[PDB]
């Protein structure tokens, strides 16, 4: 009957003190956390955080919520999550957390006879993972989400994952438009502050950079532009105009190319692997019309005899570069 | 009247909100409705997009019977959450708001035979994966999934009010997309599994196109002109390097700074796309004219003939080269 | 005359309009608010649209709102 | 996964795989009688340092990224200085840094006088 | 003095129903709108929308709230406005609004002798309106803002103007920085459906975009970029590295305008009349280039007949070819 | 001590906060004052600017008065938002934010007398209209108006604490204006007619003038030298036609980008901004300097005098009307 | 026991007045202060602001709380703050801020057997520091917290840092790309005024921006082209062409790095130390291509003489601008 | 000889300075929260910068503190 499970609901509500935690003098209440990712939205490396989306679930046997007579398993509105006690869970490196409102406020509260109280939310986090470019755009980041009891101590609260490393679920559907979650690990720790140690959780994600957007149109055009360098080597000795333009307007699309690539490249004001290849193919034009310099100083102060053994060194010194870059940097 | 006051107050005795109809005896029927007003656009960068709708739902609830003079009567925004409602919730959204201009734009009117009828209005965000092998030629549905957020199929159940092609409803005037020409819908249901239990889920794919006018008009032509301008470099003469040299190193010029723009408008990825292989097409046959320019200027003063002769050949197999990718690339991107 | 004419008051009769003027088209808020009624009146029974009724009218006892 | 080595006062710590997971550096002095009691910190990245109070303006502490090691160098040593010390490593996310249970890779003991 | 008031306040709002409307079972209750306009913030043709912030005002008869005794127009807190009967206004085609709350949530709450409430908002709408960018930037743009009832049919509640033309002020103290207001309207359509009819107000705004600021830079360094290719034909016929140097030269700063112009417009994926002008100028120099490669081969296989007749043709199809999109655009 | 419990407990006995004081008795005189902690950033692409500031309004009301020990008491935000406070609000404002940093910075003391005095700390957004004709030389008064919202004239009447310049106070070391520089300020009383009725509207000018010399180097500077460089190609030569003509297309091509850059820096408007004006005029001048290249070398074959006469015309002209030009543009805009 | 908890928590509300602080009539209350940096996000110099995020504690002896026969600390919700005086603390230099209510509004309540409460938060502040950019991109920048008291003065209040320089903690944790914190430094005063003396907090950290990113692409590029243009004096007197297209492509690129740096760079309309040096290079290109027109003048109306002078003068001269440039900046 | 020092409202001596002063001055934060003052023990009677109130001492209380905040 309803009235009977209205009667039922107002004696378990009635006298219950919210303020004290279940087994306040007994011992801590063993939290058992779960998550299923729906997506994550947004990986920027501007501001070194990554935006998520998640079901997230804690279970927790509170003894005063448990009832009888009643086998179903109760599913109450959200609202009544107001007036139970739910553990102070939060994210550390959380910068803009909020739990979504979309014609209710997305929670759920699935109460169960032996008291076992499921409390459900649906949480788009804004997670803050810092990243290192020094190998970047051949990097590999371990962005990380870090769950945490903001009050109790581990003397009062508890956590662990539900039903290990099953607990974190929808890793693989994810399809990120520049990354490759290569593996999803669970941890668990405990953390000692000045205050006291309390209880941790760690997800951590190992995100691969998939290369198909920095070979094609940041590594290619600057190659081709040092390729027409040494076809400046080609031309002539005398064929000053020729030589120079070439020289200075091969000088001249480096420098649009690194421009306009910065201002495309995420705003990070730090040394990168594309940044020192871009700077080595533009010494290595540079150089070239250096040399044209020392050629036509010389003749007109051997001509021929530089311009053959920079045709022959060029190609060797930038093929060695090259390899030298690559391994260094894989 | 008091007659109407006095039914109100009559009609939340003993009521519990936090209990649903039928709490132990049968199952929820929720009968949805959309009717889509705007469709607001879609946001290929931020991988969304943003949608403006009329939500209805309509279910029975024999707790809220009544008698009077009036068959139906409406409820302020109060009595609205002192009543129960269903717990609807969009699977893929990002960030939505209900309207709360002057009052909350919500309505909630009752039948004498407790047929409950809750509209209000939502401007969604939802979440829409793409898949941009083909930009810009490509086609995307993303659809709208909702349903109840804690009760299962045991508990609650959604179903559409009329036929389903019927429900869904776009208003032809508020379209609201620059570039996609949205063609039509397809509404289905379906079970969710979940870590907690089965959901009935409402789904909605709206397909959408997208406009190759920008594209063609903006990106594509000036790199067929600027490879046309590699292509007439040929013709000139041997005797002039300057000139040929300037000319090729201009147009290799021109075109980086086109295929650069052209990067640089479409969202970020990994994966290259149609854009990517044209663009690269073209800037390795800007980068061969200008090789094959600089191997004729090196035979041009020892054995002029194969200069001539390389000039010659040239002249017929770059354009012919150029022309068959453009008919492959072009036949095999709008054939699909 | 008794062509109840729609200017948005659905009680008033023209005396210039000679014969009414009935159009119920389903477009904007069809499937949630109703047909878009419309009725009016004219010198003369005018042409017809697809996809929407139309009947023409006498003197009196003409078209009163449909319910 | 960090694999710490030490090296002979002078006494430096160089480091290994990544690194980068965890930038903080934590010298700890294991006594006979007490457990592993103080602090010496230092940042990979900045250099930042901070000391116990005991080990102010003595003990000091610098870094080198060349060969990616931090050099602890111990000044005007007093008698009740015999100790071991270890070197370890502390993530970006371990909580306070005067308590060796937030360290996760240990190094070998080094004894001194 | 204070006391008779204060007791008279308390009789009104005592007993007083905010469910019910004024006139329950009496005919509708007729809801006067008045607006004043304090600014347009924002225009976007991203988004498609356009900021608005305004003074609501409503005015209507409630029996239930006159008084007698106190010649005085009373206003109330805003607070009060929480214990009355409120019409159930919104904006049909908005996208985020709000009331301001700078000190006190800005309402106001008048009550006159005679029953009449006056209840005003100040409100920040983000309203959306249609973009039709065909012309642009010699577009001509109307953006409407659309106030309905949400549950009340006309049987119910009926919207009007106040003072007809007079209801909405402040159009002319707006001074917008891309847009000039051409017109503005006002229209009172109570829309009837089979169910009923439902009332519906729209001030619509008729905008003329002005043209002194995208001209200068759209067209003058197109236009003059045009007049040097000209410049190629007068040269000569046999310079060749003057007129190849500067026919690409042209043709280099034209794609750099476009570009630029692609990173400085607002993005608007969508054919429109200056990528048809620059188009056209583009298309101009690249032909101009290929005359002069035309001429250079007949010649080195009339040559200065072909740039005689390129000389006296080209500024003439050039004209007919502005003249043809200043007169179809306008 | 339970004495002021008590105090607190019998102030609020009867009282109204719906009416003001003295709602038939009086018109209620408030007493504003600002002290701006901070003008925030002037944004020109929004044509808006932000600034922190204590807003304090003193005013009185009988029915709050007491006896007691202390004379005055301090109020917490439940107990104030039982109190009638004035209906102030900023008619210029965009959106405002009161700070609730870790409770709500509010403060409400009350006198023995009666007298309220109530604080807060306020971040105002307002509203900068902008006219940028004379950009950037151009100088602005950004106004800053706040008043009663539903109380009209007859009912509630706003003024100035002590005196109406030194009412409004700026703290010296807070001016945070990265390209503009604070000349004071202009404050003054009115009264605004409406369609409601004539309001009480408190008005504050703050006079901005804008920083010259970052616009004068990145902007006009390269400008100069790429005029001079088109008369740096009179002075050169006449035979020289492939390197005349490389010189004056790369230099069109520069002025071009310089343009694009300082439209990029400057706001969105719809009119000449006394800078498009200058850029339009070197644009034209090196294109003219082509063209006069051009005609050059159509008279160099034959008629080699007459080129050599056009080529010390140029080269006489073309500097003295570009001095000219920019005398009369600086004698203008300063 | 649950109910002896439950009955002593009640006990302790019971009585207690929020309105009055602890020891209203007594000695002003010590408020200890504590912040446990979490990071700071970014660093605008745009706004001149920076985001910080931080654990914010304050202990406060209160006698109204105190509890005997539970030796435990009993730690309650957050929402037990609702019913608990806490001091009126705010940050005097702020723009925004917020509590974080990722499934919680973050707080802790940890009362003490002895009265002594603890209030923990955790607070992201975006702070309003001060920025001079003379020698931006060398500058060393000063930022600053400054925590006070609303409405106390010391008679009523007091601060202070609690374990002095221990207070502050987690300096290690920031990790800023582009700045490097040299020292933080923490500052206890007692402003004394006429009405009163009001407390007063200081927690300033002192940043210096890191120079590895802005030296090279902001520096280099503009050397080497300069450099080109030096190249440019050792061609010839009479290769017109190949050193007109040299110096003026020089040009052309100064400009464009100059243009693309300034839409690079964050938007500060203020003279720097960068735009001096970009201009200095771009002057003396300037002045190469002017020397080049000088010899070619004199040659066609010695020449020789004036480019060994040029080649002489230029490297000395750009190196001595240089020189003064780095040690005026330094 | 007895002076007051200002970091407390009201010290309670100050044997090492001989002379003495006050310094209440004027600047930013003049208006609001009253005027600043700053009790001083200088050696040396301090030097007068360009409006300032130094009352200079010459013996005990030698700077007592404004009456209730007058100014
Ligand atoms: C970045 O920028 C920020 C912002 O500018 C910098 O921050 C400033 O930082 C300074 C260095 O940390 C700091 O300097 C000091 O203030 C300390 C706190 O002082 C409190 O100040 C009052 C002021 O009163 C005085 O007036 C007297 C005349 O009437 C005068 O003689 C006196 O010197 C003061 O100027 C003090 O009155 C007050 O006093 C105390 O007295 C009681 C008495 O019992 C003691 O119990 C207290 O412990 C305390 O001593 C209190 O000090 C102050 O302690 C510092 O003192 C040091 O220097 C002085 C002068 O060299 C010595 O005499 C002292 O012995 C001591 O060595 C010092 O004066 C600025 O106040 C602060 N400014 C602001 C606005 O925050 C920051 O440094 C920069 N750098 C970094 C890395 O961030
Ligand atoms: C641009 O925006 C709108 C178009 O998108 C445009 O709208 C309106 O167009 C005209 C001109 O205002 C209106 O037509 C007319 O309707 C009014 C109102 O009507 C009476 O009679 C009908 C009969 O059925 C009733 O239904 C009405 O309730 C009312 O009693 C008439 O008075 C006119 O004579 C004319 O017939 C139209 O209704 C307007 N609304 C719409 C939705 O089209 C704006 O005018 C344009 N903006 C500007 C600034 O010009
Ligand atoms: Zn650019």
């Amino acid at each position: 009957n309803m009235s009977f499970v209205k009667e039922t609901v107002d004696k378990l509500l009635k006298g219950y003190d919210i303020r004290l935690r279940p087994d306040f003098g007994g011992p801590p209440v063993c939290v058992g956390m779960n998550i299923d990712i729906a997506s994550i939205d947004m990986v920027s490396e501007v501001n070194m955080d990554y935006t998520l989306t998640m079901y997230f679930q804690q279970y927790w046997r509170d003894k005063r919520l448990a009832y009888s007579g009643i086998p179903l398993n109760l599913t109450l509105d959200n609202r009544v999550a107001d007036q139970l006690w739910v553990p102070d869970t939060y994210f550390l490196n959380d910068k803009k957390s909020f739990v979504h409102g979309v014609t209710v406020k997305n929670r759920m509260i699935r109460l169960h006879p032996d008291g076992t109280v499921l409390y459900g939310l649906r949480i788009t986090t804004t997670a803050a993972c810092m990243m290192d470019l020094r190998r970047y755009p051949l990097d590999e980041q371990n962005c990380t989400l870090e769950i945490e009891s903001y009050g109790y101590t581990t003397d009062d609260i508890e956590f662990y994952w539900r039903g290990g490393d099953k607990a974190v679920t929808g890793v693989e559907r994810i399809e990120l438009p520049q990354f490759s979650i290569v593996e999803h690990r669970l941890v668990s720790r405990n953390v000692v502050f000045a205050t006291g140690a309390y209880p941790r959780l760690s997800l951590s994600f190992r995100l691969k950079r998939n290369i198909g957007y920095f070979i094609l149109q940041t590594y290619m055009p600057s190659i081709l532009i040092t390729i027409l360098s040494w076809v400046s080597f080609w031309i002539n000795y005398d064929a000053s105009a020729a030589r120079v333009a070439l020289g200075i307007t091969t000088v001249l699309t480096m420098t649009t190319i690194n421009t306009h690539l910065r201002e495309t490249l995420p705003k990070i004001p730090y040394v990168k692997a594309i940044d020192m290849y871009l700077m080595g193919c533009f010494v290595f034009v540079f150089l070239a019309l250096l040399e044209y310099a020392f050629v036509n100083y010389i003749f007109f102060s051997r001509a021929a005899a530089i311009d053959r053994w920079s045709r022959i060194v060029f190609p060797f010194t930038f093929s060695l570069f090259n390899l030298v870059y690559w391994l260094y940097y894989v | 009247t008091t007659v109407f006051t006095r039914i109100l107050d009559r009609l939340l005795d003993g009521y519990d909100n936090r209990l649903r109809p039928g709490l132990g005896e049968r199952v929820t029927e929720v009968k949805t409705d959309i009717f889509v007003t705007s469709f607001g656009p879609v946001s290929d960068h931020d991988m969304e997009y943003t949608i403006d709708v009329f939500f209805r739902q309509s279910w029975k609830d024999e707790r809220l019977k009544f008698k009077g003079p009036m068959t139906v009567l409406r409820l302020n925004n109060l009595m609205a959450s002192k009543i129960w409602t269903p717990d609807t919730f969009f699977h893929n959204g990002k960030k939505s708001v209900a309207h709360n201009m002057t009052m909350p734009n919500k309505l909630l009117r009752i039948t004498e035979d407790g047929t409950l009828l809750y509209t209000m209005r939502l401007t969604v965000r939802a979440e829409c994966p793409m898949h941009l092998e083909d930009f810009p030629m490509d086609a995307h549905a993303c659809p709208l999934k909702f349903g109840s957020y804690a009760y299962t199929r045991a508990e609650v159940v959604y179903e559409w009010t009329r036929e389903p092609a019927r429900s869904v409803v776009v208003a032809e005037d508020g379209s609201r997309l620059n570039q996609y020409d949205l063609l039509g819908q397809t509404v289905d249901s379906g079970i969710v599994q979940s870590s907690t239990g089965e959901y009935v889920v409402m789904t909605t794919h709206f397909h959408l196109k997208r406009k190759i006018g920008y594209f063609v008009i903006q990106t594509y032509l000036p790199c067929i002109m600027t490879v046309i301008l590699s292509q007439v470099s040929f013709w000139l003469n041997r005797e002039s390097v300057p000139a040929r040299t300037v000319f090729g190193v201009t147009t290799v010029l021109t075109m980086t700074t086109l295929s650069i723009s052209a990067r640089n408008s479409l969202p970020k990825v990994a994966y290259a796309t149609a854009m990517d292989w044209f663009i690269a097409v073209c800037y390795a046959f800007v980068f061969s004219a200008l090789i094959e320019f600089a191997t004729v200027n090196y035979f041009t003063k020892s054995q002029p003939a194969r200069a001539a002769k390389i000039d010659r050949l040239s002249r017929i197999a770059f354009p012919l080269l150029f022309g068959i990718f453009n008919l492959v690339y072009w036949a095999t991107y709008l054939n699909r | 005359i008794r062509c109840f004419i729609t200017p948005d008051i659905t009680s008033k009769d023209c005396p210039n309009g000679h014969v009414c003027y009935t159009k119920t088209w389903c477009d904007a808020f069809c499937s949630i608010r109703g047909k878009r009624v419309d009725l009016g009146c004219a010198a003369t029974c005018p042409t017809v649209k697809t996809g929407v009724d139309i009947q023409c009218c006498s003197t009196d006892n003409c078209n009163p709102f449909p319910t | 996964q960090v694999q710490l080595q030490e090296s002979g006062l002078r006494l430096s710590c160089a480091a290994s795989g990544h690194t980068f997971n965890y930038p903080i550096m934590g010298w700890f002095r294991q006594a006979p009688g007490k457990e592993r009691e103080f602090v010496g910190a230092i940042s990979w990245s900045g250099g930042s340092t901070s000391y116990a109070d005991s080990v102010k303006d003595r003990f000091t502490i610098s870094r080198d990224n060349a060969k990616n090691t931090v050099y602890l160098e111990m000044n005007n040593l007093k008698p009740e200085d015999t100790a071991v010390y270890y070197c370890a490593a502390k993530g970006r996310y371990s909580g306070g840094l005067y308590y060796p249970t937030n360290y996760d890779y240990w190094g070998q003991g080094t004894q001194v006088t």
